[PDB]
């Protein structure tokens, strides 16, 4: 898919994916969610290749479900970011590739820190405090370099996601209908039903 | 007695007793006639039923158009070596267009059979056929004994009281031999042949099982009111 | 110790005819088969009060044309049943018909055998497979471990088997009806079982052309059984 | 065919035994004696050439056997297991380290590596544990010199001074009175001569005994010149001649 | 064929206990006494060698005591060759585990691994069991300190204190007279040296016939330190808690 | 008693197997010899034909195995081309991947350690036959190396297997104890023969025919056996001194 | 790989490996489980032989399968966790594939397949282990309670225990639970569940555990204090 | 290169009638611009009165003729010699020309 | 004891029970022979007539290898087809690899190699047969015998079966009455012969005469049966050597 974003700020991280999917010359879908929750206080952002990205997204889903139940414990945003890592540096020597970049936003609730984590299809990891996969950081890292500070609140990060959005909107010439966005914080994950 | 657990183990005589007690399983079967003229050969088979509900076992399979054979023993054995044949027969059509021979199907028995006595683990077949079949050299009879003995006779008979017909076709060796061109004739033998091996009961229409190959006759079954005639 | 598929002196494989012992164990099924259709019906035999009746699953759908009921060690039918719902959807696949019940109940008997040193051990579960097709209409099959299966008018397996097909053996002829045969397979339940027969521990089904393949409430089963007391009590 | 032998021929008894290993080490006990003795600047190893006949030429047979350039090893018990073992150490010596790390292992981890292949034996489906207890002698850089005894087990210990075999209860009370830790090795040598010729019954000569040493490198038995670093192996197989000359003085 | 000569090491008694298991159990009965005793400011693991020799050298010999990794250590009572294999295995799914989340191994998980291989073994395959019965002594930050033991049968529990081996019926009766919850690294030590002493076969305790280790955050601040014991430091303080 | 019937240690730590095994090896009732010479290296071996209906040329156990070595066996003929088979296999594969021919002790080795195996895994059996391996080195020079169902192995100056084994190996063990060599100082190996049957003759106490023997020699490049009139040549001259 | 067919039948029809598999569940701690009207409660029994013991980080006795089922068990402890653990990932690929959490009956029907299969497969031995198996369905407000055993049969249950003296339990149940009126409340479900242990337990102390089972993915675990204060209520009751 | 198919040109038309069925075809096999046979068969009676005929590529069209005709064998040994219908062989079909998706029978087939 | 209950087992005398059992088999057998002449060998063998009801002529119990090897066996008929399969597979691969035909002492090994491996496993019985076997190859002719163990030797005569010893006493008198040798022609009459004097162990039933060939001279060293005349001048020579 398209264009995926992420930025953390003091207290949450803020993840916003775009909602087309679209077959050629064709938008099938303009509602459609690139992101699956991996546990309670981490979400995980993906775009790729079609089939690839879902395919990848929900079998590590699984696994991080399945180690919470074994264990009845979260695993930290670093963990969940190392094991998605390895899977795809795994994939990137196997027969058939994952062609899949993903974003992990996470709240670690034993630091009581946000934290997100940028991964590319080759399992090239990087912790960022803004983040971007594709053509999409090309126009947004500009303005996040500039406005961007660490101690931001979650309404002055969606304000510069809305200035980010409005520049993709200007200048891309694809139409990617908008971005779904969602905050990962201490109490969770939720989505911004109006943006 | 310290010699019959397994299949792979000799008696001090030189026995082998897992087959032997394979070839006991024949002998409890259900009693089977074979025989054959120049032109013609016939399977005669006394089907048993468990009771008065239920259905009488079948005791013929086809295996090709001019080849099959009656069971009298463990049907599952007959099952898996009648479906083998079928493959080999099906072999021979398919990749030399050509007929299996009766000769060449019986040492193809032979050699599966044998594999199970002489190896750990598996066990001897549980059950005896009678092979019949018009091929390229005329009609032929073969009887298989899971040993892996085949041989090929005139006329023959096996399972329980198998003896009577077996003496019967001893003595009428010189006559049904000569039964050319007349396939009801034949079968008369061989149901007249088949009843020296009855006591108590009698050949009824749902009883009896009779099949025949020859010349001009593809391998075909009769069963049901399509016996009544041979009553 | 001894090999699994090993012969007896007298011909017969000591596991399958042990299997046998174990089936005779097992809670009574009866199947009796008509011109109208065919009946299935069996033991529940709950070994506890607290154990909820209704989640004892002894009668079971193959397909929409073949029903089956089991008798023995019934975990090891689950296999089999599966085997079977595979077989006859497959048949559907490959051929767009209803696979004949005998076909399919020869494919269910083609596992029996498959034990050695493959399963382990042969089957200890014996099972009645009843269906209709078009060509040889409504039909009753007995599906032993042995790998040998007989068709039958009327059969009856498990614990009280051969004081039941006795009883069968008077009572049965090609005459009957759908109705007769239900109140016929409650008769004969009710005479071999050890506590008295009643709708939560006994279940009926029966399988027809129009309707196919059902299993019986407990409140249509209550009713029969009501009909069945007043029509002894008849005479 | 195919090995059908798939479980384990090695079982905890009702007493909590393992009957094969204790079977093995009675084995081990009715072999020849072989002995260890570990100095400050070396270490000894020793066992009779019992010869199975005169006509047979026993300096074929070599009882003790060099592993890597600086490890050597002796057995007691069954001289066909030790061979196999020998020629199975000296190959995962490379496989498992040499080839990895481009040096020999040191004598604890090569050790290590044997006691894996005999605990193996003792585990493993359709075989029998090694008949064999393994002395095995050996320097490296860090660790420095050292003895180590193996057991048909997998079990090993390492040990100042020891014996295993035949005359074993014997030969270890008389090292224990002999041993401290200022000898010498040519005060090792003589020690092992003197506790070998108690369990001796016939001829004790340079010919009917076998003995080693892991001490000094050795650049004469190295084969090339021109690199410094590779001074050659502190493995030495004592003569037939070198031996005797030590009897004299014994 | 074959079937003759198998034992059928996988099979239940008609009492329903696992044979080889219970058979390992009484080989593990005779070997040397191994406890742990868990503190709030660390963990204590103590064992004794079996009747050793005056020519064996100590200072480069283990046979009890065990490094998994930094943060888990292990105390064994059995069959050292087959505790080694199993002990080889744990270090490498340690490693696995760091490889794959970047974090270090939380005990119970290290624990239950090889307990679940333990199982595998007593219900496929037609090999013997291990004949190993393990202390673990680890720390992480879920659970902070924590014993666990595993046996033969593949079957784990979690303790204050515990004791494997030999003897273990009076020790745990002497540590469960004895042992508080609010008890330090430094009482802990002495407990279980004199537990040893008083169930040891031996006439006396003495340091070239024991292995003692601690898991401590005494380490410069927020960290754990593993500390496997010299001889010349198991006989300073077997004087020190006045034992010899 | 199933510790007697396969490969696996008795309470004595023995292996019962193995020492019938050995039992198995003088069920032929045939004696062997093999001794050295100054450039060869002599084995010689009873022959008995007890059946008329037998092809005499057939009967033999002794092998060439490659062109240097030779190889006489003391057990019952299946086991000894089984282990003969296995030899031939052994050294033309050698040759192959390290490009010299194999020597007589590095095969005898090769042969002791899969003999080995089987005294350790349970599957397979002992072969019931002790396996005599001769040669002319190229670096050790003449050379006898035998193998048995034990897995053990040793060089020799002379050795001697069979029944009367021990007979022949005193009166072997008392001539080298007077000439104190390791070997017969003779130059032709046609006396080296003559020496080999003469202190078998002397230790068996029997004379022999010349269908009553069986001859291996083994010289600088090429191991052979001699025919029945070859050996009649060498039987003439023993008697005619 | 070792192949030998260690479960098979006998010449009176019965497969022993099983039967002694059930023995080892005999011996194993006393497990119930009880179902009211809302709600599954599971009670499991703890040996007292075992002080010393670490009540953090020992393996507790009920487990989690997924968010709405719980599985607690009677028997070989070790065991247990093979099943469990093949249950747990059933779980998750059942939600990966089909887009649904199982339902009780279906991970029941799986774990007593898993069972059955150890009974004729080669090589391998059967589990010593009954499990009950407890929770609700998705988007359903019926409770469930199943019950498995070594042999691989399976039975749904108002009331039913397992493990040792789970036949004095299982009497007072029969006695005890009425299904025209099942225990309406959850401390109605606890205190028949508590009342039910105390006829085996020993001491009402660190004896027993209770698991209490919600709709909706409703899973709580009582502490001790809790569980004590039932204890104290029966038998000030029983004094009478 | 070697190119496993080839093309032996032919036509063949089937035509259904309310009572029955004609299957036609001509007789001529070719490879580029030679004639092989004047006269080689290609529609052919497959039993239970089903014709059939793959038309393209000759080797590929004689082979799944002869498997067809074999699953058609081996329906009458499988289910006690019922006839195969037609929309039964039809489907049957289907699953034989599939079964090599990533190497096809280079066949347009009629029945 | 026990050392008879499991192939591949040696007893404490060095011995393997059950290949010894094996060779009980080989004389519960149908007595078979073979003759070696001067540009070739003679096989034959007794086939009992169990009844009236067999086909004469038709279960040939003589197999070919090959075109130029003749195979014949005594005891569990099954064994021996099981053997001479493998034959034929180990002569074709032989051919294959190396173009010219398989020699008859090569041969000889390969089945010797495959009985032999058949002692050495219990998860394998012994073959209950003894085989007589051979040809005629670049070297001239060649007649084998092979024994359950794997044993094997070459032979002037050789015989086995019930019948052995009758047999192996004939076969004797020929070897010393014809130092010089025997025709292809003359052993075929001399099989006959001894096939039917060797009847007398067999006399309960009676029995049909088979019997096959390669020569040089006589076949152009291919294995042929034979057949008609020649057949039955044989029988009429043994018939007439009885009375
Ligand atoms: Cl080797």
């Amino acid at each position: 898919m398209d264009i995926i974003l992420g930025i953390r700020v003091q207290d949450s991280v803020i993840l916003a994916s775009s909602k087309a999917v679209t077959r050629g010359i064709s938008v099938l879908k303009d509602s459609d969610d690139k992101t699956r929750q991996l546990s309670p206080h981490t979400l995980m952002s993906f775009a790729g290749e079609a089939g690839d990205t879902v395919q990848f997204a929900e079998y590590i889903q699984a696994n991080i479900q399945l180690y919470s139940i074994r264990e009845d414990y979260e695993l930290s945003p670093q963990a969940v970011s190392s094991f998605v890592r390895q899977e795809l540096a795994k994939s990137i020597r196997s027969r058939r590739p994952y062609q899949v970049n993903v974003l992990i936003g996470g709240y670690d609730k034993k630091k009581n820190k946000p934290e997100l984590y940028q991964i590319d299809y080759l399992g090239t990891k990087v912790e960022l405090p803004y983040g971007a996969h594709g053509y999409s950081g090309f126009y947004t890292f500009s303005l996040l370099d500039h406005h961007y500070r660490p101690d931001m609140t979650t309404e002055e990060g969606l304000d510069l996601l809305k200035l980010c959005v409005q520049e993709l909107e200007k200048r891309m010439p694809m139409d990617f209908k908008g971005v779904i966005v969602k905050i990962v914080d201490k109490d969770g994950i939720r989505q911004v039903d109006d943006f | 007695n310290n010699y019959d657990g397994d299949t792979v183990t000799f008696s001090p005589t030189g026995r082998l007793f897992q087959v032997e007690y394979a070839l006991e399983a024949i002998k409890q079967g259900s009693v089977t006639v074979g025989l054959r003229s120049n032109t013609h050969a016939v399977l005669v088979a006394l089907k048993r039923n468990a009771d008065e509900l239920s259905s009488y076992q079948k005791k013929i399979i086809k295996c090709d158009e001019h080849m099959g054979l009656s069971l009298a023993g463990l049907a599952p054995d007959a099952r898996v070596l009648s479906n083998y044949l079928r493959q080999q027969c099906n072999y021979s059509s398919l990749v030399f267009n050509r007929k299996l021979a009766v000769e060449r199907a019986g040492h193809l028995l032979c050699d599966k059979a044998q594999k199970n006595t002489q190896s750990y683990g598996g066990r001897p077949y549980g059950v005896g056929l009678l092979i019949i079949g018009y091929d390229k050299s005329g009609a032929h009879l073969l009887e298989f004994q899971p040993s892996g003995n085949v041989t090929e006779l005139y006329g023959t008979a096996i399972g329980a009281r198998s003896q009577g017909a077996k003496t019967y076709l001893e003595r009428t060796l010189d006559t049904f031999i000569k039964i050319d061109g007349n396939p009801d004739e034949l079968i008369k033998a061989g149901v007249e042949a088949i009843s020296q091996s009855l006591r108590d009961e009698s050949l009824t229409v749902d009883n009896l099982s009779i099949a025949i190959v020859g010349k001009d006759t593809p391998f075909t079954i009769y069963d049901g009111e399509a016996v009544a005639k041979y009553i | 110790d001894r090999g699994v598929s090993t012969f007896s002196p007298e011909g017969r494989l000591f596991q399958v005819e042990y299997s046998l012992e174990a089936i005779k164990l097992g809670s009574t099924a009866i199947g009796i088969a008509t011109k109208e259709g065919v009946v299935l019906g069996v033991e529940k035999r709950a070994t506890s009060p607290l154990l909820e009746s209704d989640s004892i699953e002894k009668i079971v759908e193959i397909d929409r044309h073949i029903g089956c009921a089991m008798s023995g060690l019934t975990a090891d039918a689950r296999s089999m049943i599966e085997h079977a719902r595979t077989a006859a959807v497959t048949h559907n696949l490959y051929y767009d018909e209803d696979i004949n019940v005998e076909s399919l109940t020869q494919s269910v008997c083609d596992l029996a055998l498959r034990f050695g040193e493959l399963m382990s051990r042969p089957f200890g579960v014996a099972l009645l497979i009843a269906g209709h097709d078009a060509d040889d209409g409504y039909q009753l099959f007995h599906a032993e471990p042995s790998g040998t299966f007989y068709r039958y008018n009327a059969k009856a397996i498990g614990s009280g088997s051969e004081g039941a097909q006795a009883e069968l053996l008077n009572e049965w002829h090609s005459s009957l009806t759908l109705k007769e045969a239900e109140l016929l397979v409650l008769k004969i339940l009710k005479q071999v079982m050890e506590e008295k027969l009643d709708e939560n521990n006994a279940q009926l089904s029966c399988i027809t052309k129009q309707d196919g393949f059902k299993i019986y409430d407990n409140e249509k089963t209550a009713e029969l059984i009501k009909e069945l007391k007043e029509k002894e009590a008849a005479e | 065919m195919t090995d059908r032998y798939s479980f384990s021929l090695t079982t905890f008894s009702p007493s909590g035994k393992l009957g094969q290993i204790d079977y093995a080490l009675t084995a081990v006990k009715q072999g020849v004696t072989s002995l260890g003795i570990k100095a400050t600047n070396g270490v000894v190893i020793a066992t009779e050439k019992k010869s199975s006949s005169p006509l047979a030429m026993s300096e074929t047979l070599s009882k003790v056997s060099l592993l890597t350039p600086d490890i050597g090893a002796v057995y007691s018990g069954m001289g066909p297991d030790y061979r196999v073992l020998v020629d199975k150490s000296r190959k995962v010596a490379h496989t498992s380290y040499k080839r990895i790390y481009g040096e020999y292992p040191p004598t604890k981890l090569l050790v290590s590596e044997v006691a894996k292949i005999m605990q193996e034996a003792t585990q493993s489906g359709g075989v029998r544990p090694f008949g064999v207890s393994l002395l095995i002698a050996g320097h490296d850089e860090f660790n420095g010199f050292s003895l180590y005894q193996v057991d048909p087990s997998g079990s090993y210990f390492p040990w100042k001074a020891t014996a295993i075999g035949k005359g074993s209860v014997a030969a270890k009370t008389f090292l224990e009175k002999r041993w401290n830790d200022e000898l010498e090795l040519e005060d090792a040598i003589h020690i092992a001569l003197l506790t070998l010729k108690e369990s001796v019954e016939g001829e004790f000569n340079g010919d009917t005994i076998e003995l080693a040493i892991i001490g000094d490198e050795n650049p004469d038995l190295l084969g090339y010149t021109g690199i410094p670093t590779d001074k050659g192996p502190r493995f030495r197989k004592l003569t037939s001649q070198e031996i005797n000359d030590r009897l004299e003085a014994l | 064929g074959s079937r003759r000569y198998d034992s059928r090491t996988t099979i239940f008694s008609p009492e329903g206990r696992l044979y080889q298991v219970e058979y390992a159990l009484e080989s593990i009965s005779h070997a040397g006494t191994a406890i742990g005793i868990m503190a709030s400011d660390g963990i204590v693991l103590a064992a004794e060698r079996k009747v050793t020799s005056t020519l064996l050298e100590q200072d480069t010999s283990t046979e009890k005591l065990y490094k998994l990794n930094d943060k888990i250590a292990v105390a064994v009572a059995g069959l050292t060759a087959d505790a080694e294999i199993l002990i080889n295995t744990a270090r490498i799914h340690a490693q696995n585990y760091l490889k794959t989340y970047n974090e270090d191994i939380p005990v119970e998980i290290l624990v239950r691994r090889l307990s679940d291989i333990k199982q595998g073994y007593t219900q496929h395959g037609g090999l013997r069991p291990f004949g190993v019965s393990f202390i673990y002594a680890g720390y992480d930050d879920r659970y902070g300190y924590q014993l666990y033991t595993s046996n033969p049968s593949g079957n784990y529990t979690g303790w204050k204190a515990i004791s494997v081996g030999a003897n273990t019926s009076a020790a745990q009766t002497l540590l469960q007279m004895d042992y508080k919850d609010d008890m330090k690294v430094d009482d802990a030590i002495e407990l279980a040296l004199k537990t040893l002493s008083k169930t040891t076969d031996s006439s006396a305790l003495t340091y070239d016939r024991l292995e003692f280790a601690t898991i401590r955050k005494g380490a410069n601040d927020g960290e754990v330190y593993q500390k496997i014991f010299k001889p010349q430091e198991i006989k300073d303080i077997l004087v020190k808690t006045g034992i010899t | 008693g199933y510790d007697r019937h396969i490969t696996i240690f008795s309470p004595e730590g023995r292996l019962y197997q193995v020492e019938y095994a050995f039992k198995a090896t003088n069920q032929t009732n045939i004696n062997s010899l093999a001794v050295r010479g100054k450039d060869c290296t002599v084995v010689i071996s009873q022959k008995k034909v007890p059946d008329k209906l037998l092809d005499p040329t057939t009967v033999s156990y002794i092998f060439c195995i490659s062109r240097t070595i030779g190889m006489v066996v003391n057990g019952p003929i299946p086991d000894a081309r089984n282990a003969a088979l296995r030899a031939k296999a052994e050294a033309a594969e050698f040759r192959y991947k390290y490009g010299y021919d194999m020597p007589c002790d590095v095969l005898a080795k090769r042969m002791a350690n899969l003999s080995q195996i089987y005294t350790q895994r349970a599957y397979m059996r002992p072969l019931g036959v002790i396996l005599t391996f001769v040669s002319v080195d190229e670096e050790l020079g003449p050379s006898i190396y035998k193998t048995d169902p034990a897995g053990y192995y040793v060089g020799y100056k002379a050795t001697a297997t069979g029944p009367k084994q021990q007979e022949i190996t005193t009166n072997l063990e008392n001539h080298f104890k007077k000439s104190k060599i390791d070997h017969i100082n003779e130059e032709s190996w046609e006396k080296v023969v003559e020496f080999a049957i003469t202190h078998m003759i002397d230790a068996l106490g029997t004379e022999f025919s010349k269908n009553d023997l069986e001859v291996g020699v083994a010289t600088k490049d090429k191991f052979f056996t001699l025919s029945a009139e070859n050996i009649e040549e060498r039987l003439v001259a023993i008697a005619e001194q | 790989g070792y192949d030998r067919a260690l479960s098979i039948f006998s010449p009176d029809g019965h497969i022993f490996q099983v039967e002694y598999a059930l023995e080892a569940v005999k011996r194993g701690t006393c497990a119930v489980g009880v179902k009211g009207k809302n709600c599954v409660v599971l009670g499991c029994e703890r040996r007292s032989t075992l002080k010393l013991q670490d009540t953090r980080i020992t393996p507790s006795k009920v487990s989690k399968i997924d968010s709405h089922v719980v599985l607690s068990f009677s028997g070989l402890n070790a065991d247990s966790r093979i099943l469990i653990e093949k249950a747990r990932v059933e779980a998750q690929s059942h939600r990966l594939t089909l887009e649904d959490p199982v339902t009780v009956e279906y991970l029941t029907r799986y774990v007593a397949g898993v069972q059955q299969r150890y009974t004729q497969s080669g090589g391998v031995r059967p589990f010593g282990v009954s499990t009950l198996i407890a929770g609700f369905d998705p988007r359903d407000d019926e409770p469930k309670l199943y019950q498995t055993e070594p042999s691989g049969i399976y039975s749904s249950w108002s009331a039913q225990t397992i493990g040792r003296n789970s036949k004095t339990v299982r009497e007072f149940l029969e006695k005890n639970y009425d299904r025209k009126e099942p225990p309406a409340t959850v401390e109605e479900c606890v205190k028949l569940t508590v009342r039910s242990l105390l006829e085996v337990v020993q001491t009402g102390a660190k004896n027993i555990e209770i698991t209490v089972v919600k709709p909706d993915s409703d899973i709580v675990a009582l502490s001790s204090e809790e569980i004590n204060q039932y204890v104290t209520q029966i038998e000030q009751e029983k004094q009478e | 290169q070697f190119n496993p198919y080839g093309d032996n040109g032919g036509t063949i038309l089937g035509i259904a009638g309310e009572d029955f069925a004609v299957l036609a075809g001509d007789t001529r096999n070719i490879t580029d611009y030679s004639i092989n046979s004047r006269y080689e068969p290609k529609v052919f009676d497959c039993g239970d009165n089903i014709v059939m005929s793959a038309n393209g590529f000759a080797a590929d069209g004689d082979a799944l003729v002869k498997r067809f005709k074999n699953s058609v064998k081996w329906y009458h040994f499988d289910h006690n010699d019922k006839k195969l219908s037609i929309n039964s062989a039809a489907r049957n079909i289907q699953h034989l020309l599939y079964s090599r998706r990533f190497f096809p029978y280079y066949v347009y087939n009629i029945i | 004891t026990g050392y008879d209950l499991s192939n591949s087992v040696f007893s404490p005398d060095g011995r393997n029970f059950q290949v010894e059992y094996a060779v009980k088999a080989v004389e519960n057998g149908t007595t078979s022979i073979g003759i070696k002449c001067n540009d070739g060998v003679v096989f034959a063998v007794e086939k009992l007539i169990t009844s009236k009801l067999l086909v004469p002529q038709k279960n040939v119990k003589i197999q070919v290898v090959d075109r130029h090897i003749g195979c014949v066996y005594s005891g569990l008929i099954p064994d021996g087809r099981h053997l001479v399969n493998r034959g034929r597979e180990e002569a074709a691969s032989f051919k294959k690899l190396y173009k010219t035909p398989i020699p008859i002492p090569a041969f000889a090994d390969r089945l010797g190699q495959y009985v032999q491996a058949h002692t050495l496993y219990n998860s394998v019985r012994p073959f209950g047969v003894s085989t007589i076997f051979g040809g005629v190859d670049k070297n001239g002719a060649h007649l084998y015998m092979l024994e359950p163990s794997g044993s094997y030797w070459g032979y002037k005569g050789a015989a086995t079966g019930k019948g052995r010893q009758s047999a192996k006493a004939e076969l004797e008198k020929l070897v010393d009455h014809h130092p010089e040798g025997l025709s292809a022609r003359e052993a075929v009459k001399q099989a006959a012969k001894i096939i039917y004097l060797a009847h007398e162990d067999n006399k309960e039933k009676d029995f049909e005469l088979e019997i096959s060939w390669c020569s040089l001279s006589e076949t152009n060293g291919l294995h042929k049966f034979v057949k008609g005349d020649l057949l039955q001048e044989a029988i009429d020579f043994a018939q007439k050597e009885i009375n």
